[PDB]
């Protein structure tokens, strides 16, 4: 005889998505569904820098425009879900026996829970990945305590 | 540079950009940047 | 605390290429943030101002 | 209740598109069994070499988990 | 010429199938169909 | 002579630079000639074989 075994399973997980966080206020988040073809960002600012018309006889600074560019950080995220061909080559037949229709639907869970991890895992890497670039375009506190 | 000096449907902000601007841009905080001051402070022609 | 929740986009803002823009990014390679407001301000209005 | 940065039905559709196909059985118990297995054969043969875009597609579909020999 | 270039043959009557199913099968019209089934055939696959 | 005058054209067949094109002839410095049949080729049905 051969006999079923059942495992029980959990998934602690918290479902964090980038609009949850309070981190999603220092981003505007737009989606861009195309971002593997682009090759580079840019934009531009123009600031006209306004003068002050002087009495004393001093060198005048005719109109002066600054033109500055920023180049956008374009850098991926790679998660790297596994998934084995056992519980997926029963995944394409149907079930007539009950102990194929226990397998499959452990089949069918097994798949939804590690499909959905990886999109966790891609959500919580989008936050670190924001995060660590508030943290690399940030002067300690004591710079910006004269320099601003 | 990489800064194109072509005419632009400029989009005008209300943000003070310029707060300490040339005494920043001309320590390089940018990583290009270009300074039209008088007769090259026009737009580009096509 | 002052307060206990703020208010904010549920989704992320949509930014997908128009016909425009794709033809601008077959040829040359090049796509602008927003095509319409660039024949808005060239090519429908240039003397109205911003 | 919030938009995530993915959407399940893509990856779901993603996963589809790039999964292997099965392995081909071949029910030896009977021949009802067996006419359905040996008409998939044929038409699998038929639709991987027949100039169309079916064989560009069955071979663009193939993966090459190669067994290593032992002694 | 006894003849504008011209020649009228019955023998291009069953070819006239044969030949032509082999080249309108590659000729765009049923390639993008062929492959936008197999894109329904994907689409089927996860639903179940 | 087999003909004594043969029919042609009668002006120059003009091009400018409409609106659409306008806006990559700002913004990038690229023109294409006809773009109006780009954006029927690449945008308006392009499961279409020329």
């Amino acid at each position: 005889k051969f006999e079923v075994l059942l495992g029980v399973y959990t998934n602690a997980i918290q479902y964090v998505r980038f609009l949850e966080t309070a981190l999603a206020v220092s981003c505007v988040n737009t989606e861009f569904k195309d971002l593997s073809r682009m090759t580079d960002g840019k934009i531009q600012f123009r600031i006209s820098v306004p003068t002050i018309a002087h009495g004393d006889g001093r060198r005048p600074s005719k109109q002066r425009t600054f033109i500055v560019v920023k180049n956008c950080h374009k850098h991926h995220i790679s998660t790297e879900m596994e998934l084995s061909m056992l519980d997926l080559e029963i995944l394409h037949s149907i079930p007539e026996t009950p102990v194929e229709y226990a397998e499959y639907v452990g089949a069918v869970k097994t798949v939804a829970s590690a499909l959905q991890f990886g999109v966790d895992a891609l959500e919580r890497g989008l936050i670190n990945t924001v995060l660590s670039v508030k943290l690399r375009h940030a002067p300690p506190m004591f710079i910006l305590q004269t320099l601003a | 540079e990489g800064v194109e000096n072509r005419p632009f449907p400029y989009l005008t902000v209300d943000a003070d950009l310029l707060s300490n601007l040339r005494q920043s841009a001309a320590e390089g905080l940018f990583h290009s940047f270009d300074l039209l001051v008088g007769k090259d402070a026009r737009e580009a022609g096509i | 605390e002052a307060d206990n929740q703020i208010m904010g986009p549920s989704s992320y803002a949509s930014f997908v290429v128009r016909g425009e823009n794709l033809v601008t990014a077959v040829s040359y390679g090049r796509v602008m943030r927003t095509f319409e407001h660039f024949m808005a301000r060239i090519v429908d209005s240039p003397e109205k101002a911003g | 209740k919030v938009q995530g940065s993915v959407d399940r039905r893509r990856l779901q559709r993603r996963i589809a598109g790039l999964l292997p196909p099965p392995a081909r059985r071949l029910n030896i118990s009977r021949g009802s069994e067996f006419t359905r297995d040996v008409r998939g054969l044929v038409e699998e043969h038929a639709q991987a070499s027949s100039l169309s875009a079916a064989a560009v597609w069955r071979a663009g579909l193939l993966a090459p988990w190669r067994p290593p020999v032992f002694g």
